[PDB]
């Protein structure tokens, strides 16, 4: 699984002695965050639960 | 610059270390974790 | 579709416009090409990645509302061609062609 | 074989732990890339 | 990268239409878009469809009815299949190769089109008698 954008994270100080965090900017590759599943292993998986129920 | 089409780029206004100062920035969120009532 | 002007005349030197509009311009991308009478299209204007002003070199293009406006700098005598602007629909369905622009060269 | 299905995956910061109401922490999001791999072992399904 | 149409010449009306366009010198040949875009004399342009090498096409909706591309990938010549011949299809027809470049899944489409950057020969449609 993968979160596949560079981005920047900038610092600041809300109050006293309060920092916190945000997103600054991206760099500039805007993508979707994913997950790849090997799709043979995945049918294996399946083919024993069916032979169970 | 022009395209088509899950973030906000977002106007901001906020407290400083000091009690009166306020602080205008922008940040960036994501789409369900912000609401319409821009 | 799309919206042209049918010519556009200007001397050499200065600075020649053409504004592409049309109701899929709302949303979507806007190439452009030349075309040399007798000869085939060229690609002038393409993109990088979306946040990237597409590319700018010796063209450039700017937005406001359905309207595209063709900034075309330092006009000589050698670039007398037609152009064309060109989108798809915000359905991404078809894609449909501008109607011609003549540039006319003092 | 040779393939990949692959998943659609959002991004949250706002999270609400254990359902209990009230309760709301902030992701400080964080620099780099992300990836992380995980076995699969558990599967909950409803009749 | 090269490319060259191939053609007839001259078709008789409401007969078929055969065409294709060879390609070579492309390093990555698989992952591009092809198409056929014809132009009428003195008009504009007139897009006519396209193809994928998953075996996807789309057309033109309204030459939809006597269209059909399809395609070699060992030669990576795309072929026409126009039918029904008219004589105000008589004009300039011409292949092209559509980029895309990829930003990420292409099942997720995180990709877009690069646009249209390489141009056919273009050839004189002549239907006549
Ligand atoms: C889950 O599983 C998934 C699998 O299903 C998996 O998805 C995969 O994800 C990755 C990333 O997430 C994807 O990788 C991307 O792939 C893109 C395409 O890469 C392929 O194509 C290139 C192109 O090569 C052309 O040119 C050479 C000659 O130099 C030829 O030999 C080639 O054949 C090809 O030629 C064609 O194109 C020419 C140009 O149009 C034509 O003229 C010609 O006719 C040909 O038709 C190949 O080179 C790649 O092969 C290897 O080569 C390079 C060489 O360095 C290696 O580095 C590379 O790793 C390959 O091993 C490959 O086949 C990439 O474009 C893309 O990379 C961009 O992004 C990264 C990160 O941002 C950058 O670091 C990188 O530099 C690239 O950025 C440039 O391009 C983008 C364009 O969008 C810009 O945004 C960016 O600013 C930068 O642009 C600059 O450079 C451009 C060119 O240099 C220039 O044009 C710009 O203007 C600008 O200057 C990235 O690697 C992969 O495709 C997915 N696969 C699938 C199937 O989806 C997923 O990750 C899995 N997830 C998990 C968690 O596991
Ligand atoms: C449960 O799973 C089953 C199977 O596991 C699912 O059934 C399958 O569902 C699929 C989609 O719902 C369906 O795939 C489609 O099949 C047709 C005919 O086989 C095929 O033409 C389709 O291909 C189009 O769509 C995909 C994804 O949208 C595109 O990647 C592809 O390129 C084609 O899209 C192009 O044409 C569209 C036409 O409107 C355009 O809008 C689109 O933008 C795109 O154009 C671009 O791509 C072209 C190709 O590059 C290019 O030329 C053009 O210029 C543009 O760039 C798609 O494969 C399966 O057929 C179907 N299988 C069965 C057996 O029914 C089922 O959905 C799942 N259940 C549920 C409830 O979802
Ligand atoms: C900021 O960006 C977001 C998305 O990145 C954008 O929100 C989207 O706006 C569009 C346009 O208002 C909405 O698109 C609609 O989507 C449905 C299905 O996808 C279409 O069928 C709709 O088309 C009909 O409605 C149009 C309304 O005028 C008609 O013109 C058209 O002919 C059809 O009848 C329509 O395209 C989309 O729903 C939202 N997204 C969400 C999640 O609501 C937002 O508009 C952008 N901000 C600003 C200020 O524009
Ligand atoms: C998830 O990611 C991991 C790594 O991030 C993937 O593991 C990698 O799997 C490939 C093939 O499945 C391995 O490649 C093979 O390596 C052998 C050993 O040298 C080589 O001889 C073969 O020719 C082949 O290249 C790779 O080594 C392996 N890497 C690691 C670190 O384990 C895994 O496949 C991914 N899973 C999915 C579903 O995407
Ligand atoms: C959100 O919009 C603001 C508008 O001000 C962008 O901030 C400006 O960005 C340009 C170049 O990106 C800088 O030259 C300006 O100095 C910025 N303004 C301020 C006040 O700092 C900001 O870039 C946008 N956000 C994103 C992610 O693009
Ligand atoms: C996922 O489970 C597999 C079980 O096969 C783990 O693989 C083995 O794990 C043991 C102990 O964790 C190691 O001693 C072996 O060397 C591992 N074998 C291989 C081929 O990797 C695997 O470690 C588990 N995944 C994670 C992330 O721990
Ligand atoms: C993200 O971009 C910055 C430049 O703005 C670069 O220094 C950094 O190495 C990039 N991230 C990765 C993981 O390469
Ligand atoms: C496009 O936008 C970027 C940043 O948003 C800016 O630096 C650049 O000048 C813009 N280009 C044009 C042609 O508007
Ligand atoms: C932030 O504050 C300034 C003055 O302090 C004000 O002009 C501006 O409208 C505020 N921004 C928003 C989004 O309300
Ligand atoms: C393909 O064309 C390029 C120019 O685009 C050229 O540099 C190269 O030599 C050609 N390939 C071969 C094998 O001749």
């Amino acid at each position: 699984c993968t979160r596949p954008n560079n981005n920047t994270v900038k610092s600041i100080r809300i109050g006293p002695g309060q920092a916190f965090y945000y997103t600054g900017d991206i760099i500039g590759d805007i993508r979707q965050a994913h997950c790849n599943v090997s799709k043979a292993t995945w049918n294996e998986t399946l083919g024993k639960v069916v032979k169970q129920l | 610059n022009i395209t088509d089409d899950e973030l906000k780029n977002c106007s901001f206004n906020m407290t400083t270390e000091l009690r009166d100062k306020k602080q205008k920035v922008y940040s960036l969120f994501y789409r369900l974790d912000v609401v319409q009532i821009k | 579709e799309l919206t042209q002007p049918p010519s556009v005349s200007v001397s050499p030197g200065q600075t020649a416009r053409i504004t592409c509009s049309g109701a899929p311009l709302t949303s979507r991308f806007t190439y452009w090409y030349r075309q040399k009478p007798g000869q085939a299209p060229v690609l002038i204007i393409s993109r990088s990645s979306q946040r990237s002003s597409g590319w700018s070199g010796r063209f450039s293009a700017s937005w406001s509302g359905t309207t595209v406006t063709l900034t075309i700098r330092g006009v000589q005598a050698d670039d007398e061609a037609d152009y064309y602007c060109q989108s798809s629909d915000t359905s991404d369905s078809y894609k449909m062609f501008g109607g011609g622009t003549k540039l006319t060269v003092l | 074989s040779n393939d990949s299905i692959t998943l659609p995956c959002r991004i949250k910061q706002i999270i609400n732990m254990w359902q209990r109401i009230g309760q709301a922490m902030y992701a400080p999001p964080i620099q780099g890339v992300i990836r992380c791999v995980s076995n699969i072992t558990g599967l909950i399904l409803t009749r | 990268v090269q490319l060259r149409e191939s053609g007839p010449g001259l078709v008789k009306p409401s007969e078929t239409l055969s065409l294709s366009c060879t390609v070579s010198n492309d390093s990555r040949p698989s992952d591009h878009s092809w198409t056929w875009v014809r132009q009428s004399p003195g008009k504009a342009l007139e897009w006519i469809g396209d193809i994928h090498y998953n075996g996807a096409t789309t057309y033109n909706p309204s030459l939809r009815s006597r269209v059909r591309i399809e395609l070699d990938q060992s030669i990576p010549r795309f072929s026409l299949k126009m039918t029904s011949m008219t004589a105000a299809d008589t004009g300039m027809y011409y292949c092209a190769r559509n980029a895309i470049r990829i930003y990420g899944v292409v099942a997720l489409g995180e990709w877009f089109h690069y646009g249209m950057d390489v141009w056919g020969q273009g050839t004189a449609v002549t239907v006549s008698s």
